[PDB]
């Protein structure tokens, strides 16, 4: 965490800063989105 | 009063002049 790597998330590529959030996203909620239509929050697969 | 950002590569230079100097 905290700095800018290569992630894949559930077959999900990207490249960012991963840091801890405030969103408290539903249970079965498993990717966000900004106002931009971007991915902006996940959920990790083993720890929720 | 009365008169009312994701940077994927637009951004939003700031004016040369600011609302102190206009006044
Ligand atoms: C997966 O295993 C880790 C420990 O190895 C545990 O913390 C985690 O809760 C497990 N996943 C689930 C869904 O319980």
């Amino acid at each position: 965490k905290n700095k800018c790597v290569n992630f894949n998330f559930n077959g999900l590529k990207g490249t960012g800063v991963l840091t801890e959030s405030n969103k408290k996203f539903l249970p079965f909620q498993q990717f966000g989105r900004d106002i931009a239509d971007t991915t902006d929050a996940v959920r990790d697969p083993q720890t929720l | 009063n009365k008169v009312t950002q994701k940077f994927k590569g637009l951004t939003v230079l700031p004016p040369l002049l600011t609302d102190e100097m206009i006044a």
